[PDB]
RNA sequence: GUGCUCGCUUCGGCAGCACAUAUACUAAAAUUGGAACGAUACAGAGAAGAUUAGCAUGGCCCCUGCGCAAGGAUGACACGCAAAUUCGUGAAGCGUU
RNA sequence: CGGCCUCCGAACGGUAAGAGCCUAGCAUGUAGAACUG
């Protein structure tokens, strides 16, 4: 029971994740950090 | 078009007195007359 | 669903069957829901049918979910209730029925889809009077379309493609003709199911005698294939046999019991119908 | 051995069934055990304070 | 006949469309009838769209039926994609529009300006009518997924019915007074009527509450 | 049905080869059942003395709206209020005399 | 050698709410269909 009715806030939107990178603080360097 | 909706402060067309007084945003108005589109549709039924 | 749910007669005759399927089609009219819609093609110019109730609709009474009669036996659900003397609790008003279908919808998403729920096992014993009003071949008249109305005021000027069986058509007067789906789905009233019910009640079964000691039993149409240990065996661990008078000079048999009971279930089993090899015996009640 | 077809939907098709139906909501789950400590009832001084 | 079996399906009798597709009453409309018969953005930039182009179909067709001319065809044309604003009437259900109603302002400033550089008169013998097409063509390839949404949400409501039952709703700016108060009074529940009793009876929750409505009236009373 | 057999073999057919391969909610119907917010009429408007603004909570109530916005008499309904509770009634049970 | 020229309109909030009542529509187009010695 999976209706039709819709959002204009549903659409499609920030379809890609960020992830966090090298330099700012990646789950690597928070491995090894004193 | 035709603008259908003449704008008649029922209350008071019917009982002469309408709550709102000077601000009824329609038209104070106690006559009885044939419409807009009463007189054509007799007419052509006719 | 994998497939519908359907008796032999509906479900088909040619070795490979086609059917279409439609997902979420239509609405059973039990389930009240959305359902899947499997369409077969019955036989040869034979109306196709559809499936027409919900899986779990089906599990539920364990019926045909297009033929509506009973998987196991095949006679109307009343009738098929009645003979496991069957007493179903399934709500009717619209709130209620609602409510019973969610919870039972729930309560089967617990199966493993081999067999109906709850006491359509607890009653699978299938008692020979619905063995014997159990249909034996299929009544493929089914699948022959309704009265083609303009063929029944001349107007079918279709050619021989009227949609419909151009025949006379019934009387409505007869208590046959109009027994609305839910009704017979909910066991309401279903005039064939009296029918079924005046039919094994008429039906022939073997009379009770009157003093309780007349404990002398006349098997009438034996023959001279049976042995004294071979109506025994027909009537010995079914209670305690006291004597048996096999009369070879009239063809019967007649058993002095130990039980009363068991002389009743032995012979009142065996109305017509205890067939070691193949002789029509008569279970009565002696002189 | 039987052969299933998917049956065309119509595109320009509305939606086909009154989905909003209200009813109560399901009877919960067979209720936990109340595995508690011995309980202990006040004095009718506490009680008073 | 979409638009008319959308009104006759949602039983509204009293109300007719007609060709040139004004919608019309019919009687009288009492209350419940002026309520249950409004319309939204929605249909009625539907209408209007539909009101657009059937203009200019119908200056076509009298064209091939013969009435007219080449010239008078195109002077028609240019004309009803430069007055699109006094035609219609769908600014007033997408005000965005006066975008596009001062685009085609602006060149038929430039255009007509230019045209009349001779001899040519100011007057009505004008049709070059590629500049407000391409205006309102592109509006409408903006407009049909907007329409297309608005349009089946509408279709989706009509047919299956509106859920009033898992709303959800957003606190804005006329709830949030409320809003603090039903969440104040929850948390004082929570915190200590029955996080903090062995008033074993039944807590009087209903009493605390009182006084914390009565302790507030005497904070701003002083 | 279309062609070709070095087919009989005449230009009649017969034949063989090839090629060509499974439509369809069968129905012009006949049914069968509910609403039209329309008449009809009855009805007949929150809080505090009067006249009135609202915003919410609850849910087998909805309506208009694309709407998670807004509106529909604050949309309607919510109405006994139970409730313990203050004294005694009693019964059950454990312990003392 | 100088050029500088905003705007523009529609809806809700406004002419109660109701139960009954009665009848078009609008939907359905189905399922089935009988037996013996
Ligand atoms: O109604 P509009 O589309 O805005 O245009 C008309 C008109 O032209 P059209 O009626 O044929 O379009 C005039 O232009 P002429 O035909 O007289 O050349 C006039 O121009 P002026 O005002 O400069 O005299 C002006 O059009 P424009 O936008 O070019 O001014 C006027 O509309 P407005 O006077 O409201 O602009
Ligand atoms: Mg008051
Ligand atoms: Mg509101
Ligand atoms: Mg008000
Ligand atoms: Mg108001
Ligand atoms: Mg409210
Ligand atoms: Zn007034």
């Amino acid at each position: 029971q999976l209706s039709k009715q819709y959002s204009s806030r549903d659409l499609p939107s920030h379809t890609k994740i960020k992830y966090r990178q090298t330099t700012q603080d990646a789950p690597e360097e928070v491995r090894n950090r004193d | 078009r035709w603008d259908y909706q003449p704008d008649i402060c029922k209350d008071y067309k019917e009982t002469g007195f309408c709550g709102f007084g000077d601000s009824c945003k329609f038209l104070h108005d106690r006559s009885d007359y044939k419409h807009g589109w009463q007189i054509e549709r007799e007419l052509d039924e006719g | 669903a994998d497939f519908p749910i359907l008796c032999q007669t509906c479900l088909g005759e040619n070795p490979y069957i086609r059917m279409t399927k439609e997902k979420y089609g239509k609405e059973c009219k039990i389930c009240a829901r959305p359902f899947t819609v499997f369409r077969w093609c019955p036989g040869v110019r034979m109306r196709f049918k559809k499936t027409e109730v919900c899986q779990t609709c089906s599990k539920l009474k364990n019926v045909c979910q297009t033929c509506l009669l009973d998987l196991e036996y095949g006679l109307p659900i009343q009738v098929r209730d009645a003979g496991l003397s069957f007493k179903d609790d399934m709500p009717k008003s619209d709130v209620n029925k609602e409510y019973y279908t969610q919870n039972m919808e729930r309560e089967i998403s617990n199966s493993d889809g081999t067999r109906p729920v709850g006491m359509l096992g607890k009653a699978t014993s299938t008692s020979d009077m619905l063995l014997k009003l159990a249909r034996t071949t299929p009544y493929y008249k089914r699948n022959r379309p309704h009265i083609c109305s303009f063929w029944v005021k001349g107007e079918c000027k279709r050619g021989e493609e009227c949609p419909y069986r151009h025949e006379k058509p019934t009387d409505p007067d007869d208590p046959l003709a109009d027994q609305n789906i839910k009704d017979r789905y909910y066991g309401i009233n279903d005039p064939v199911a009296d029918k079924l019910l005046k039919r094994a009640s008429t039906m022939p079964r073997l009379d009770p005698p009157e003093d309780k000691t007349i404990t002398t039993l006349y098997v009438g149409g034996l023959g001279d294939t049976i042995t004294e240990t071979d109506l025994r065996n027909h009537f010995y661990q079914f209670g305690e046999i006291r004597t048996i008078t096999v009369v070879q000079r009239q063809q019967c048999a007649f058993i002095q019991f130990a039980t009363r009971q068991a002389a009743e279930v032995a012979a009142e089993k065996s109305f017509n119908k205890l067939i070691v090899n193949g002789r029509r015996l008569n279970v009565k009640w002696g002189r | 051995v039987i052969r299933m077809v998917e049956m065309q939907k119509d595109p320009m098709e509305p939606p086909r069934f009154k989905i909003n139906k209200k009813i109560p909501r399901g009877p919960p789950s067979p209720p936990a055990p109340v595995m508690h400590s011995p309980s202990r009832k006040m004095t009718v001084k506490e009680q008073q304070e | 006949n979409m638009l008319n079996l959308l009104i006759h399906r949602k039983n509204l009798n009293y109300l007719h469309l007609d060709y040139n597709f004004n919608l019309k009453p019919v009687k009288t409309l009492t209350t419940k009838e002026r309520k249950k018969s409004r319309f939204g953005n929605a249909f009625h930039l539907c209408r209007e769209v539909l009101r657009l182009t059937k203009l200019v179909v119908d200056s076509h067709v009298q064209y091939r039926l013969g009435n007219v001319d080449a010239f008078q065809l195109a002077d028609g044309l240019q004309y009803i994609f430069a007055h699109v604003g006094q035609l219609t009437g769908m600014y007033r259900y997408k005000y965005k529009l006066m975008r596009q109603i001062r685009m085609c302002k602006d060149l038929k400033h430039l255009i007509y300006y230019r045209f009349n550089t001779g001899p040519v008169g100011k007057g009505p013998g004008c049709g070059f009518w590629a500049a407000g097409w391409r205006v309102w063509l592109f509006f409408m390839r903006g407009i049909t997924p907007l329409l297309e949404r608005w349009l089946g949400n509408l279709l989706a409501r009509q047919f299956e019915g509106r859920h009033s039952k898992g709303v959800a709703k957003t606190v804005t700016k006329q709830r949030v007074e409320s809003h603090f108060d039903l969440e104040l009074r929850a948390a004082v529940m929570h915190d200590i009527l029955d996080m903090m009793p062995e008033g074993i009876k039944q807590n009087k929750a209903r009493t605390i509450l009182q006084h914390l409505s009565e302790a507030w009236r005497c904070w701003k009373a002083n």
